[PDB]
C-alpha cells in the first residue's frame, strides 16, 4: 500500500529555513517523479517543484527560483523540500506527491498526475491558471467548471488534471490527461478541451460532490501550473 | 524503419530546460 508519510509542522520566524521531508513506501521510489507543492487559505494551489528520485536532479516554479532546495536521501528513500528566508506569506499546507512514470524513452517530469499524496505539512511563520472561485448548481443539474491558461501551458499538451478537496482534507486525484478516470471514479465526472481552456463537467450533481475543485496543467519549460480553485456549491 | 529520437529539451550547450534522457531508437520490421 503507497503511503507517503510527510515530517510534522514547524513553527519558524521570518528569514529562517524550513526543511520538510517525504518518506514514500509500498512502491519502487525510482520509479515515479516527486513533486512539491502548497496550498494557504488566502490563494490557491500553488505548484513548486519536481524531482527525479533517481538522479536527484530537480526544476522549481521561477517564483521560488532561489530559495528551494529540493534533495532526495537514497539510502532511506527520502525526499526533502528546503525553503529559505521565510516571510509570512509562506504560511502554508505543503504537500509532497508523486507523479509521472519514469521511462528511459520520454521526459514526463512536467505530467500533473499526482496519484498519490502526502498528508501535508503546517508550516506558520510568525516571529496561476485561471478559474472561477464560485460555481453552483442544484441537483441532478450537470455542471461545469473552466480552467484557463495560455497556448504555452494548457494550449499545448494534452496534460491537465483535476482534483477534488473537502474541508480540511487532502486533494484527491479525479481527472487526468484532460479526460482520462483513476480507478474508483465515476462516470459523472468527465473533462474536455478547447484552446487554452479545460474543463471539468460533473454530471448527475450529488449533494456530496459539494467541494473545491482544481486544476493543474503543464505549465511550459517542465512546469507545472495550478488554478487558484473552484468551490463548487450544491442548492 | 529507424527512428531515432533525443527527449532532452536544450537551449545552448549550457542549458537543459525539462529533465535528462539518453538518446533512443526503434526499429520497425514487417
Ligand atoms: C522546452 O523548452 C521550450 C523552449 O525553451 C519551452 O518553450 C518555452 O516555454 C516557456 C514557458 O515557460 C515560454 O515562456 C513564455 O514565452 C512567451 C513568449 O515570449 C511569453 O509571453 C510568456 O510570458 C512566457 O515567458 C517560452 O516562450 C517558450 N519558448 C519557446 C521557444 O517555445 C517548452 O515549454 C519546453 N517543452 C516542454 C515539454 O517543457
Amino acid at each position: 500500500q503507497v503511503q507517503l508519510v510527510q515530517s510534522g509542522a514547524q513553527m519558524k520566524n521570518p528569514g529562517a529555513s524550513v526543511k520538510v521531508s517525504c518518506a514514500p513506501s509500498g512502491y519502487t521510489f525510482t520509479d515515479f517523479y516527486i513533486h512539491w507543492l502548497r496550498q494557504a487559505p488566502g490563494q490557491g494551489l500553488q505548484w513548486m517543484g519536481w524531482m527525479n528520485p533517481q538522479t536527484g536532479r530537480t526544476n522549481t516554479a521561477r517564483n521560488f527560483q532561489g530559495r528551494v532546495t529540493m534533495t532526495r536521501d537514497t539510502s532511506i528513500g527520502t525526499a526533502y523540500m528546503e525553503l529559505r528566508s521565510l516571510t509570512s506569506d509562506d504560511t502554508a499546507i505543503y504537500y509532497c506527491t508523486t507523479g509521472g512514470w519514469i521511462s528511459l524513452y520520454y521526459d514526463s517530469s512536467y505530467y500533473p498526475n499526482f496519484d498519490h499524496w502526502g498528508q501535508g505539512t503546517l508550516l506558520t511563520v510568525s516571529g496561476a491558471l485561471t478559474q472561477p472561485a464560485s460555481v453552483s448548481g442544484s441537483p441532478g443539474q450537470s455542471i461545469t467548471i473552466s480552467c484557463t491558461g495560455t497556448k504555452y501551458d494548457v494550449g499545448s499538451h494534452d496534460l491537465v488534471s483535476w482534483y477534488q478537496q473537502y474541508p480540511g482534507k487532502v486533494p484527491k486525484y479525479m481527472i487526468y490527461e484532460v479526460n482520462k478516470r483513476p480507478s474508483g471514479v465515476s462516470n459523472r465526472f468527465s473533462g474536455s478541451k478547447s484552446g487554452n481552456t479545460a474543463s471539468l463537467t460533473i454530471s448527475g450533481l450529488r449533494a456530496e460532490d459539494e467541494a473545491d475543485y482544481y486544476c493543474c496543467s503543464f505549465g511550459g519549460s517542465a512546469t507545472v501550473v495550478c488554478g487558484g480553485g473552484t468551490k463548487v456549491t450544491v442548492h | 524503419e529507424i527512428n531515432c529520437t533525443r527527449p532532452n529539451n536544450n537551449t545552448r550547450p549550457g542549458e537543459i530546460i525539462g529533465d535528462i534522457r539518453q538518446a533512443h531508437c526503434n526499429i520497425s520490421r514487417a
